[PDB]
């Protein structure tokens, strides 16, 4: 019953190769809706998700104005950031931001989100309170003064609390059948000898949506965290993910291992034993 | 709905 | 100056049969910076025409794509991913398998 809107901004320099690419994408909790690539033929905000496509052409003209203005703005601050770190102009760069809004069944605003990294390191960041930033050094101090100066943070509320929450709540309504719908795992529960004395046991899910999910291996009922090999969630290309847990066992004593799933898209959690 | 464009850093 | 080396999982859409039409994906994940090459190979040779999810990161900042492309595997038929990363050394091959 809760969701979330977030789009993702990359502003990379490339120098002696052209202008930074500047690239937006949108989603909606685990689906991507829309794309803006600059390095496109005609670069436009494009739909990703069949349920967007509807929208009309002044929605698709004004968030393709907001890309472009951006595209500007972002080759604008990455010179200005390589500025305020005293970098030379032959390495490359990259700004990343993250903003959006988290809402509640009811589809209220639980809080809202804005972040900015360079190279992979947190840089600013609006609080909680939508209302103040927290700067990672002194240079983030100098984006922080001008943001200020800009009203920026009192522009990210307005939109947090307004448009971010009321066009995530169009968006679940246009998609409910796909973004209002949670596709159980499908489970098994595999067995690979490694030597006469331990084999390993590896607990599948399969076909989820979304990617939240809670796989652990039990041994007498209490939790192998310490021993459970957890692979990273994977996308399986059709909007469904992927994930298994293997646990290490010794060889007869593979009934004192059970597996536990817990998903959205399951009436009851699972409990999986090895079936030979 | 994207935000509207914000300022430079 | 903060780099990460890319994760590499190389698998199929749907549980694998033989002689039925399937995907295989290649996602890579982890890294830092964007910059990456991502290589199907078809028993050593490259696949033309993969395609890729657009650009994105985790909450860490870490980037990750997926590389995938339709195809149906034989039995004799061997697939790999290949990745190269400016923080690898030499590109890096990862081997489907099948039962994983």
């Amino acid at each position: 019953g809760s969701h979330s809107m977030r789009y993702f901004y990359t502003a990379m320099s490339r120098p002696g190769r052209g202008e930074p690419r500047f690239i937006a994408v949108g989603y909606v909790d685990d689906t991507q809706f829309v794309r803006f690539d600059s390095d496109a033929a005609s670069p436009r905000m494009a739909p990703r998700a069949p349920w967007i496509e509807q929208e009309g052409p002044e929605y698709w003209d004004r968030n393709t104005q907001i890309s472009k203005t951006n595209t500007q703005t972002y080759r604008e601050s990455l010179r200005n950031l390589r500025g305020y770190y005293n970098q030379s102009e032959a390495g490359s760069h990259i700004i990343q931001r993250m903003y959006g809004c988290d809402v509640g069944p009811d589809g209220r605003l639980l809080r809202g989100y804005d972040q900015s990294a360079y190279d992979g390191k947190d840089y600013i960041a609006l609080n909680e309170d939508l209302s103040s930033w927290t700067a990672a050094d002194t240079a983030a101090q100098i984006t922080q003064r001008k943001w200020e100066a800009a009203r920026e943070a009192e522009q990210l509320r307005a939109y947090l609390e307004g448009l971010c929450v009321e066009w995530l709540r169009r968006y679940l309504e246009n998609g409910k059948e796909t973004l209002q719908r949670a596709d159980p795992p499908k489970t098994h529960v595999t067995h690979h000898p490694i030597s006469d004395h331990e084999a390993t046991l590896r607990c599948w899910a399969l076909g989820f949506y979304p990617a939240e999910i809670t796989l652990t291996w039990q041994r007498d009922g209490e939790d192998q965290t310490q021993d459970t090999e957890l692979v990273e969630t994977r996308p399986a290309g059709d909007r469904t993910f992927q994930k298994w847990a293997a646990v290490v066992v010794p060889s007869g004593e593979e009934q004192r291992y059970t597996c536990h799933v817990q998903h959205e898209g399951l009436p009851k959690p699972l409990t999986l034993r090895w079936e030979p | 709905h994207l935000a509207s464009s914000g300022h430079s850093y | 100056m903060i780099q990460r080396t890319p994760k590499i999982q190389v698998y199929s859409r749907h549980p694998a049969e033989n002689g039925k039409s399937n995907f295989l994906n290649c996602y890579v994940s982890g890294f830092h910076p964007s910059d990456i090459e991502v290589d199907l190979l078809k028993n050593g040779e490259r696949i033309e025409k993969v395609e890729h999810s657009d650009l994105s990161f985790s909450k860490d900042w870490s980037f990750y794509l997926l590389y995938y492309t339709e195809f149906t595997p034989t039995e004799k038929d061997e697939y790999a991913c290949r990745v190269n990363h400016v923080t690898l050394s030499q590109p890096k091959i990862v081997k489907w398998d099948r039962d994983m």
